[PDB]
RNA sequence: AAUGGGUAAUUAUAGCGAGCUAGAAAGCCAAAG
RNA sequence: ACGGAAACGCUUUCUAGCUCGCUAUAAUUACCCA
């Protein structure tokens, strides 16, 4: 009974692809790759991805491909199978082409019994917003959560997300109430919130039993750390990071 | 002088210029500056920043005076609060408070060097 | 059915308490340690935290069989009378200690009493080169007697844990007067006599006769 | 229900002072009987300006007449016809033996400390106050309390490490606090026919004198009971507040052996019950660890006023006879010798 | 006359112009007036600085007009003293009272006085 | 020797400075069609 | 002869439950000044 009751739909485009189409292949060699037979591979490439491997990636997960072909793919489903979805299907498509053709989804979250329309319009509206911010980016579940894919499943989805559950599921004392006011502290952050951290976790260090003060120890030291980085790509993480645990953990 | 940019930096550099105990190797580099000798200072800025969210500014000049007394008492009492507001110039900030948002600007200053005090030892 | 009903005492102090209060603005030669009072006439109030804190304990050292390591964990007579956080059906406590504020000020007032409270001094002799450190506490003065409401829920879960829990409030009230409200205790500062013990229905339907024999146990 | 609960009994052999913080100045009584009237001195002032003499009272104040029994506001109110002395305080009888020249001087005593007073105005002995007399019992016969409670090389020798004695929340660890678990009670607020103010009379080893002192605090009568209530709620705690019957006897046996000696028998009481020692008056070593506070606590006195070599000037004072207590002639108690008796409820 | 924008500096030079040792040349700067002296000064207000918080100040000024005879009676004694309540305007102070506002402010410098006296020396 | 008087030090010290649960649900709509 | 006419982002919902301002602590020391 763990997670939230809410489904997502996911919008996705290939970037830039009729860019990648008609010039494509004209910067190796000199010109010598431009032919009609390297495109119709190409065509016939992008087909069998978009309209035989999407049905693979969307194998054993809960959801429903609305439309899937030429280089769209907008799908609901269930959240975690969203995500799933397209953390799957980025991490096969840029072995598909040697890391070249980026693509940029958004994915938004919604409550049961929403209208269809007002659903699909503000995915697109996530799928525009993370076309623009540089080109190939994620954009989760708002305007502001737009990471890049390879800034996203590296750092949010499986280096943050994965420390952030291998601490909050080895323990019994930190709860959700800290895990909330963490969220608030990376949400406002000024620079005042950095000291308010530095001394909401040591007031918590020292609370903590001495089984568990070492695991808390590496737990702050390396909250502290991200929270403090200034380089902003590392703070905004965190926030998209605990929001899909306090979502994993809904009762 | 502090301003809206750097009071939480000063408050930072100013526990790191506090000296800690060079001596007396049990859990060494301890501060001689106690919490408790620091947490009544902050008794009264913290009871200030609550009342200047309410108060006018011409209603709290009767303890924003007195603030100017108490880090001068407990600074002469020890020398520990007075090497801490030697270092962080509490009472060439208390100089300069004349409104609600310097106040409210010095009464977080006070709380980011209990912060870092926390934080570090 | 629903009833509520209402415990009427009196809190007569015997060596009067002291009740800490807040203010950083006190004073240098001046009282350091304020007791908690009422922010408009300056009386001093006993806080109903500190009467609940302290039954809350006192009764958890006699039932709660296995000790408690923590707040509910109480034996489910302490559970229900109180509050858990933590159990579906014993989060509310079916019981409202109210504050306690000072009745008899004029009786006070007969007495020669300058004020209301009276300030201790209180040094603390190093057993070691004889030097001392003065406190000057405040506490509320020996005669002061408490308005001491009490407001007990009943519904339809009380079968019969209605007079089960009757040996169990006065239970904790004769053990408050063995112990001390908070303030020193050890250094007396405590001790309580509760007076006038009057139980009435302030709602509902309820026969208070067969209540109002137990509270002159 | 391990709340043991006890039943002191204080016998003061000694006159007992404690408390209050304030005193009383030159010019703050009233000396016509043989009582010493302390008034209200706001009421007197409020009084007194009806009689517009305000400034002349002003010029009492700051006068620098000799003759002591001219300064004391007495002669302020009998030169001037003021005669009602309807004002607020207290009266309290003579001692008799306060001052020593027979030759005029009566109500020339100067400076006396108040005794801690309710806000009824009543006296009584304070049970924070009854609990440090107690406590340097249970620690000077505990011989596990009086080995490192020293220096550890911090400053000038200077402080108790407070922490010989298992005390505090102790955060991971259980609930101990022994003197938590010792829970002592204010005294019954007594009566005002129980203070005399005696002196003071400071009696000094190699040199068989005893020079008076102008510290004239108000204590209690001797031969005053006076009850208390301790409960016990460790029976470790127990155990030490049943056996302060032998503790208090082992005390006085190695703080006579320490200190009463090198000091003439004859100023020295016998006990009769068992002995402590009630604050203000009775010496420096018996509020401390005697037996380790013989380098360190004459090391803070570089002044006017220093302890003579080592083991200070006894502490005398002069309240009339009773019994007997005395044992000599010329009424030299020792200001705070005090007896008790313990018994369970 | 003393309001709340400069009592505390008003303590603060008249510390400093208290005469010292000029003979005494032993830690010297040491004050004639000494830390007994002037808290016997401050005990004679602490008492009336928390009853002016709970009692009206009608109920309550016979203690302040035997305050000033108080100060007087302290200063004719030591001549350390009666040169503190010169430099210090205390005497002239006491006179212009008159309500809550002025009573914990005379009782709030006297704190400053000491403040200043313990921070130097 | 008397006679005048008190003088100096401590004015609170060490702590905890909030923890945990809840973080929006149910309807209209959408679905059922 | 206005992709327009008519249409409340509306109804229900306690910032709530639990929690001792507490722990240790003689207003004491020194005995002297002119
Ligand atoms: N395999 C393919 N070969 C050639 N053209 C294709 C192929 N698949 C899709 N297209 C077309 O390529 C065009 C790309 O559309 P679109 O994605 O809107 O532009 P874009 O190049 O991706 N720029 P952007 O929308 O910012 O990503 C569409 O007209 C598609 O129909
Ligand atoms: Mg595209
Ligand atoms: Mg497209």
């Amino acid at each position: 009974g763990l997670g939230i009751k809410r489904l997502a739909v996911v919008r996705l485009d290939v970037d830039d692809l009729g860019a990648a189409f008609m010039a494509g292949f004209s910067q190796q060699g000199n010109g010598q790759y431009s032919t009609l037979s390297r495109s119709a591979t190409f065509s016939r490439s992008m087909s069998l991805f978009f309209k035989v491997y999407i049905n693979q990636f969307a194998s054993d997960k809960k959801l429903s491909i609305i439309y899937a072909g030429g280089d769209d793919v907008f799908a609901i489903g269930s959240w975690q199978d969203i995500i799933a979805f397209t953390v799957e299907l980025r991490e096969n498509f840029i072995k598909w082409t040697n890391g070249k053709l980026t693509l940029s989804a958004g994915i938004g979250l919604f409550a049961d019994k929403t209208p269809i329309s007002l659903m699909a319009h503000q995915t697109g509206e996530l799928e525009e917003a993370a076309k623009g911010n540089e080109k190939d980016s994620i954009s989760l579940f708002s305007s502001d959560y737009t990471f890049k894919f390879d800034r996203f499943i590296t750092n949010v989805y499986d280096d943050k997300l994965e420390q952030i559950r291998y601490f909050f599921n080895h323990q019994d004392e930190r709860g959700k109430n800290f895990i909330y006011k963490l969220i608030e502290l990376l949400r406002n952050h000024d620079r005042m919130n950095m000291a308010r951290l530095a001394y909401y976790l040591t007031r918590l260090e020292e609370l903590t039993r001495e089984t568990d003060r070492d695991k808390f120890k590496t737990f702050k030291n390396l909250f502290y750390s991200w929270y403090t980085n200034k380089n902003d790509k590392d703070r905004k993480e965190a926030e998209l990071a605990l929001l899909l645990y306090i979502y994993e953990i809904r009762k | 002088i502090l301003t809206d940019e750097n009071y939480v930096d000063i408050a930072e550099k100013a526990i790191l210029k506090l000296e800690r105990n060079t001596r007396n190797r049990k859990n060494p580099d301890a501060f001689f500056l106690t919490t408790s000798k620091l947490r009544n200072l902050l008794s009264l800025t913290s009871t200030l920043f609550d009342e200047s969210k309410v108060k006018e500014y011409d209603a709290l000049l009767d303890r924003i005076a007195y603030l100017r007394v108490q880090f001068v008492y407990q600074a002469g009492r020890e020398i520990a609060v007075k090497d801490l507001i030697e270092k962080a110039q509490i009472l060439e900030a208390l100089k300069e408070i004349k409104d609600r948002e310097t106040l409210q600007r010095f009464c977080r200053y006070m709380e980011a060097l209990v912060a870092y005090f926390k934080f570090y030892g | 059915t629903f009833a509520k009903i209402k415990f009427s005492a009196q809190i007569r102090l015997e060596t009067g308490l002291h009740i800490g209060g807040s203010d950083a603005f006190a004073a240098i030669g001046a009282i350091n340690s304020p007791v908690i009072k009422d922010p408009i006439t300056n009386l001093p109030i006993i806080p109903g935290s500190s009467l609940k804190g302290k039954m809350r304990t006192l009764l958890a050292k006699v039932y709660n069989e296995k000790v408690a390591e923590k707040p509910s964990d109480d034996s489910d007579i302490l559970s229900r009378l109180f509050g858990n956080s933590k159990d579906k059906r014993f989060k509310m406590g079916r019981l409202i200690f109210r504050d306690a504020f000072l009745s008899n000020a004029d009786e006070l007032d007969s007495l020669g009493v300058r004020s209301y409270t009276e300030v201790k001094f209180e040094n603390t002799i190093d057993r070691i080169t004889a030097e001392a450190n003065p406190r000057q506490i405040e506490r509320a003065i020996r005669n002061s007697t408490f308005d001491f409401e009490l407001i007990y829920e009943i519904t339809d879960e009380n079968e019969n844990q209605v007079e089960e829990d009757f040996k169990v409030i006065r239970d904790g009230l004769k053990l408050l007067e063995l112990d001390y409200l908070g303030g020193s205790g050890s250094r007396g500062y405590g001790k309580v006599a509760f007076e006038n013990l009057k139980a009435t229905t302030v709602f509902g339907n309820y026969d208070v006769k067969t209540l109002n024999e137990l509270l002159t146990a | 229900n391990d709340y043991r609960t006890f039943k002191l009994s204080l016998l003061t052999l000694a006159p007992i002072h404690i408390g209050n913080g304030e005193k009383y100045t030159s010019r703050e009584f009233i000396y016509e009987n043989k009582k010493f009237y302390f008034p209200d001195m706001g009421k007197f002032y409020n009084k007194m300006v009806e009689k517009r003499l305000a400034e002349k009272f002003e010029a009492f104040l700051i006068q620098t007449r000799p003759n002591a029994r001219n300064n004391r506001l007495i002669s302020f109110l009998n030169d001037n016809r003021i005669a009602e002395r309807s004002f607020g305080g207290y009266s309290i009888s003579e001692t008799g033996l306060e001052s020593d020249k027979n030759p005029n001087s009566a109500g020339a005593i100067n400076e006396v400390n108040k005794f801690i007073r309710d806000a009824f105005g009543n006296p009584y002995i304070p049970g924070s106050s009854l609990k440090g007399a107690i406590r340097t019992i249970l620690m000077n016969t505990t011989p596990k309390w009086n080995n490192e409670n020293a220096v550890n090389d911090f400053g000038r020798f200077p402080k108790e490490n407070k922490n010989l004695i298992p005390w505090g929340p102790k955060k991971g660890k259980e609930y101990d606090d022994l003197f938590n678990a010792i829970r002592v009670s204010d005294s019954k607020p007594f009566d005002n026919k129980s203070l005399i103010l005696v002196q003071k009379w400071d009696y000094s080893a190699k040199t068989n004198k005893a020079k008076p002192l102008p510290l004239y605090r108000e204590s209690i009568s001797p031969l005053t009971k006076i009850e208390f209530e301790i409960t016990t709620t460790t029976d470790e705690a127990g155990r030490l507040i049943e056996e302060l019957g032998k503790r208090a006897q082992a005390f006085y046996k190695d703080y006579k052996a320490f200190f009463l000696s090198e000091f003439p028998d004859d100023k020295i009481q016998a006990n009769l019950q068992y002995p402590i020692y009630l604050g203000a008056g009775s010496g420096a070593w018996t509020k401390t660890l005697f037996k380790q506070a013989d380098g360190i606590l004459q090391r803070r006195y570089s002044r006017m006023k220093t302890k003579m070599v080592k083991k200070g000037v006894l502490k005398l004072t002069k309240a009339p006879l009773k019994t007997s207590l005395v044992k000599n002639h010329e009424s030299f108690y020792e200001m705070g010798k005090a007896n008790f008796m313990i018994k369970e409820i």
